[PDB]
């Protein structure tokens, strides 16, 4: 059909989460349609008494008291309707944010890594909150545009069938005109809303790359680029907005004709020119003020719906991305139920192993390695080899189509919640996720004796830089480990890995781009830590792999070499070439 | 409101389209009020006149008013939307250019105040908020005040006391209510930013650290406090929404106080007359339609808090002092540049050395240099001074025996072609990621360079029209370093700086680039900064230095015989 209607269909399907709140909001929009009529009937009966019969105001207190009562009731319903309206939108946002975090939690960390985490917080914060005004204001109002206009003519029809036909006559003509040619451009508006967002990613791109613009002297020639890009957008948009605003104008025309025709018909009816509309009875003045007061209230729900246009347009854009997020097919690692009997070092073996990304793309080709229990193997190779894909597969973050048997038990059959307890990982980036450094280290087990926590801090060389921090061990870590440096951020990650007994330890480039002194400190901890259990380290620091008993070299996703450091150094194979390349860097 | 002054002064350009879109807003709102006030009178006048006064009524004049006040209500609304949207896109274009023109002179320095990933996204979202000052704040407020005054002035010819009691009520709620609901919802507005920025903190930590939480088992207990912050956040959103629902009821009560007063007080004398007759309906129906202009004024005032909040954020960055100034002189760029450094620092003082003096290396007119320094000792910060990111404080840089500060900006950019460590794709056509370097170049001159550098792959499909950057087709590290070199070749400059080429690149590509550096820039003096001892034989006058000081110096052949620190760098560790 149309991308415009297949999102509105999606946006209507999410509203079921809170169909109760959207029914009180529809009901109160029907009470408010009655209180308007009671408001107008009293005002017409008040006005007729003091205009025709010349009754003094002091005699008119029963209608005035009931008129004030009706005005208070409308303000109560309006106050009620916009608090029921909020709940209609919150209980949907709260349940779609749960449908997004789950889908992101259910998907592995490798999936998350595809997009920057500042773009995942756009989907979760700024693009789910954009859908509030659609369910809190646009959906309750689109039901107020049928509740009141129908209820207005039904109230006027007893009084006068002509003034009830001037209003109702324009009831079908508007939705036709807003759909005869306006709908052709409403989707064309959704394409402009995408261009305006893409134009603000073109301004951002210029801002991000000002350093490159400066050095090449394109500072003043990329201002004309901003001008041309902002002029094409404006020119393209107003070829569309020249038609999209007819709906605003036309609706403002049928509400001007209807108030004009009501005034002219009643005006001439009083003068005797027109003698048909009434029910064969004199047209009372209050029969003309009833229709005239309600004539602008007939079109008021539709004119307030134009005010909420951007409520829909910023939710259709938000539903554009959310829908394609819950609809993209993701391959998840297979979850089994078996669990390891013992906490002894595991034995890893593979037979024609293929590691695949969430989108089915193969990351690591056929692997036939085999790692006996307690043996510290090393994964080396050029960037893009897929060495990390192997350390992520053993963690259960990636799905494989081969055989990867831990202690003979296939990794698919292993229930992760029990397998991850026999695992520890350091990784290239520390990524501490807690607030206090003391709880960053204790993330392995929440409660440990101070003997254990101190043992981790000293063994990982965290104790030597606590005084440098202001509050010491209990120092806050802040946004992305800002308070402390990367050199000693990695050292906190090591202390987190050494805190619990482990059966398999994975170390994916620990010294990578690390401070020179803190690089030696971590190596000293891990080289001593890797001896106690089956270890698998990824590194490019090839000059000190002498002690590690097995070395695998990965090229193009497949292991192409094996053996200890002593014989690979002189073998002249791929490792020697890699060793030669590393020896140059100082 | 004082912060907005630099950005109101941007309205002087396009001050007719902006004011026309406020004039049409008033005219639409007065035809809306006039049509219902004239209709209310016409029914009351004709009914009081009755059948007898048909011939003495002169209905022809109102029929011209009804036609007049209904054409301007429709055309006024259609053109108040077009003009105020056209005017909104011009000011957005003028804010984008002004923000870019101010941030440009301080691009490398000053702008490094925090993680630029977030800084540059809250400047894009702040220019878009300064773009709402016209339609979302200024237009509903200025439009409502003129409509209040025009009604009060025009409605005072009948009864002065009745006009000022309606205008007075409307003028109080224009001036007393928006500043009073803003004050009531200022405390929750604070509690709503402290939680929204705390949910993004906990979410980003929970998403990024998702590998470190599933392994250690805390992915479900660090999502519970995440879900706990959303609940407090949503509750604070309910209170703020429980306040907008109050300004929507009070507006419906004030608009009801005015109707009641006009029914009551105009029941007595309207002006001199003691029984007004048709004049009662004229006042009442004017109080009914008048408060349509006051609908957006409340919400148009809390959105003034957001716009002012963003008018200090932009004024914080744009109105910063650049550290570099350029003489406004015209000079010719030479074809032979002999860079000469004297007593200029190579690295910011680290580990409180307090003794690092400036190096004094000299570069011949056409001889390649290779500064080889230890990695992790300190930042290189040598290309910054040559490209004048900030004027050096230690000594003087002399470029072709003329001070570099004495060189014009357009000429300095033409005498130095630098390839940085961080290459940038401008999310445009591959043609325009190379027209960057040379503004005027035949489209074939590019394509020969691409193969000439080794980029025939990019020419395999849709060559020079392919989308790069964020729109797709991100280039790999080896693919990317070749693009930066491609730019420098087009931007023919006598002196070529290379911040750190062949970094993070494999041996097959490393030997590919280094040879490409050798013949290609034979005539063009280079100054290559690196920490890799690869292919330096083709270079001459190698500058090996550690901890901010020169230890030795000479040709690669000379160093090996010298048996200095460079020799130690060559054999073992
Ligand atoms: C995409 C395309 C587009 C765009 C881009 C835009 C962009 C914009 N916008 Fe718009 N709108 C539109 C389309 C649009 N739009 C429409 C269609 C409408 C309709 C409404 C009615 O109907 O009335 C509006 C309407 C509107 C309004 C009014 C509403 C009521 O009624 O109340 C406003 C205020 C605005 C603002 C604005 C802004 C600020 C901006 C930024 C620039 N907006
Ligand atoms: N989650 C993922 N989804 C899709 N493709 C991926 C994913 N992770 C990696 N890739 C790609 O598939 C290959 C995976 O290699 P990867 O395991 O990341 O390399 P590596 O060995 O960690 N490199 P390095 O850290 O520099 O030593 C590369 O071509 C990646 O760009
Ligand atoms: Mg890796």
């Amino acid at each position: 059909k149309s991308r415009q209607k297949e999102l509105t269909r999606w946006l209507k399907q999410q509203s079921v989460i809170s169909q109760r709140w959207l029914n009180i909001s529809r009901l109160l929009g029907f009470v408010s349609g009655i209180l308007i009529i009671a408001q107008a009937w009293f005002m017409a009966r008040i006005l007729q008494h003091m205009i025709m019969e010349n009754i003094p105001r002091e005699a008119l207190l029963l209608p005035f008291t009931l008129l004030v009562l009706t005005f208070v009731l409308r303000a109560w319903v309006v106050w009620l309707r916009e608090r029921v309206g909020y709940h209609a939108g919150q209980h949907i946002r709260f349940a779609i944010r749960r449908q997004v975090l789950d889908r992101l939690q259910q998907a592995g960390p490798a999936w998350i890594q595809g997009k920057p985490a500042g773009s995942w917080a756009t989907l979760v914060l700024e693009q789910i909150d954009d859908m509030h005004d659609y369910y809190a204001r646009y959906l309750p109002q689109m039901a107020l545009a049928v509740s009141v206009p129908l209820l207005i003519v039904v109230a006027i029809f007893p009084s006068n069938w002509a003034a009830a036909l001037i209003l109702l006559g324009t009831a079908p003509l508007i939705p036709l005109f807003m759909a005869l040619v306006g709908m052709g451009a409403a989707d064309a508006n959704r394409r402009n809303f995408l261009a305006l967002a893409r134009l603000s990613g073109h301004f951002l791109d210029r801002l991000r790359g000002m350093e490159t613009l400066r050095i090449f002297g394109r500072g003043e020639a990329e201002i004309e680029s901003i001008r041309s890009a902002s002029e094409d957008f404006r020119q393209r948009t107003m070829e569309v907005l020249r038609l999209a605003f007819l709906s605003s104008g036309i609706l403002e025309f049928f509400t001007s004709l209807s108030i004009a025709l009501v005034a002219v018909y009643f005006g001439f009816s009083y003068l005797g020119e027109l003698d048909f509309g009434h029910y064969d009875t004199g047209v009372t003045l209050a029969a003309g003020f009833l229709a005239l007061i309600l004539a602008p209230e007939f079109f008021q729900p539709l004119r307030d719906l134009g005010t909420f246009y951007h409520a829909k347009a910023q939710a259709v854009g938000a539903a554009d991305s959310l829908k394609t997020f819950m609809e993209t097919p993701l391959a998840h690692p297979q979850r089994g139920e078996a669990e390891l009997a013992s906490t002894d070092p595991v034995t890893i073996e593979a037979e024609e192993l293929f590691i695949t990304s969430p989108e089915g793309k193969t990351l690591a080709g056929p692997l036939n390695f085999t790692l006996p229990a307690g043996q510290r193997a090393v994964l080396v190779g050029r960037s893009g080899s897929g060495k990390s894909s192997l350390l992520n597969a053993l963690s259960g973050f990636l799905s494989y189509q081969g055989s990867l048997r831990i202690n003979g038990i296939e990794l698919r059959d292993l229930s992760p919640e029990s397998w991850r307890k026999h695992l520890s990982w350091v990784g290239q980036n520390p990524q501490l996720p807690a607030a206090t450094l003391r709880d960053n280290v204790l993330l392995a087990r929440p409660d440990a004796s101070e003997q254990e926590l101190q043992a981790a801090l000293d063994n990982a060389w965290v104790s030597e830089f606590l005084p440098l921090l202001p509050q010491g061990v209990d120092t806050p870590v802040g946004d992305q480990a800002a308070r402390l440096s990367v050199g000693q951020a990695q050292r906190v990650a090591v202390a987190r890995a050494l805190l619990n007994p482990c059966s398999l330890l994975l170390l994916d480039e620990p010294a990578a781009s690390l401070d020179a002194h803190s690089e030696q400190r971590v190596m000293e901890a891990l080289n001593a830590a890797s001896l106690r259990q089956t270890t698998l380290m990824v590194t490019h620091q090839l000059e000190d792999l002498a002690d590690w008993d097995v070395i695998w070299v990965m090229q193009d996703g497949r292991i192409i070499e094996q053996g200890r450091y002593a014989e690979l150094s002189v073998a002249g194979g791929p490792f020697a070439t890699l060793l030669a390349h590393r020896q140059e860097e100082i | 409101m004082r912060a907005l002054l630099p950005y109101l002064a941007l309205y002087k350009r396009h001050k007719w389209m902006l004011s026309l879109g406020i004039v049409l807003a008033i005219v639409t709102l007065l035809a809306s009020i006039g049509l219902l006030t004239l209709s209310g009178w016409f029914l009351s006048a004709s009914a009081v006149a009755g059948v007898a006064g048909l011939y003495s009524f002169n209905y022809m004049l109102p029929a011209a008013g009804v036609r007049g006040a209904a054409i301007t209500r429709t055309a006024g609304r259609y053109f108040e939307r077009l003009v105020s949207h056209d005017a909104t896109f011009r000011v957005l274009q003028h804010l984008r250019i002004y923000t870019f023109s101010k941030l440009l002179p301080l691009s490398p320095a000053g702008l490094a105040r925090y993680r630029q990933g977030e800084l540059l996204n809250r400047v894009v979202a702040d220019v878009d908020t300064l773009d709402h000052l016209y339609l979302r704040v200024i237009s509903p407020l200025v439009g409502a005040f003129v409509v209040i005054m025009v009604v009060t002035i025009g409605l005072s010819f009948l009864d002065f006391t009745l006009a000022f009691t309606l205008g007075g009520i409307m003028l109080l709620t224009l001036f007393l209510m928006p500043p009073l609901f803003y004050r009531a919802g200022k405390s929750t507005g604070q509690n709503l930013t402290h939680l929204r920025g705390q949910y993004r903190q906990q979410l980003t930590a929970w998403l990024q650290g998702q590998a470190e939480l599933t392994i250690f088992g805390a992915s479900d207990r660090y999502r519970t406090q995440l879900e706990n912050t959303e609940i407090q956040w949503l509750e604070a959103q309910r209170r703020q929404s429980e306040l907008t629902a109050l300004s929507q009821a009070i507006m419906l009560l004030i608009g009801a106080l005015a109707v009641i007063l006009m029914l009551w007080m105009a029941s007595g004398g309207v002006g001199g007359n003691a029984q007004p007759g048709a004049l009662i309906a004229l006042f009442v129906f004017c109080a009914l339609a008048a408060f349509e202009a006051l609908a957006p004024v409340t919400g148009a005032f809390q959105h003034l808090g957001q716009v002012i909040a963003s008018a200090v954020r932009i004024s914080d960055l744009t109105d910063q002092k650049p550290e570099v100034t350029f003489p406004d002189t015209q000079t010719r760029v030479a074809d032979r540049v002999s860079l000469t450094l004297r007593d200029v620092q190579f690295t910011y003082p680290e580990q409180s050395q307090q003794a690092l003096k400036g190096i004094s290396l000299q570069v011949n007119a056409g001889e390649h240099i290779a500064i080889l320094g230890r990695t992790g000792c300190g930042k290189s910060t040598l290309l910054q001074q040559l490209t004048r990111a900030w004027d050096p404080q230690q000594g003087e840089i002399l470029l072709n025996d003329s001070p570099i500060a004495s060189l014009n900006e357009a000429a300095l950019r033409q005498t130095i072609s630098v390839v940085p460590q961080r290459v940038h794709l401008f999310s445009a056509t591959l043609r325009d990621n190379l027209l960057l370097a040379s503004p005027g170049s035949s489209d074939e001159a590019l394509s020969e360079i691409l193969r000439r550098v080794g980029l025939e792959k990019l020419l395999e499909d849709a060559g020079l029209n392919s989308w790069l950057g964020e729109g797709g087709r991100q280039l790999s590290g080896g693919e990317l370093r070749r693009l930066a070199i491609a730019r420098a070749l087009l931007h023919d400059a006598p002196l070529v700086l290379l911040d750190q080429p062949t970094e993070g690149l494999d041996a097959t590509t490393e030997s590919q680039i280094l040879e490409l550096l050798a013949e290609m820039m034979r005539e063009k003096t280079v100054l290559m900064v690196t920490h890799r001892l690869r292919g330096l034989s083709r270079f001459q006058q190698i500058i090996v230095m550690d901890n901010g000081q020169i230890i030795e110096q000479g040709t690669h052949a000379e160093l090996l015989a010298r048996q200095g620190r460079y020799y130690q760098f060559k054999q073992g560790l």
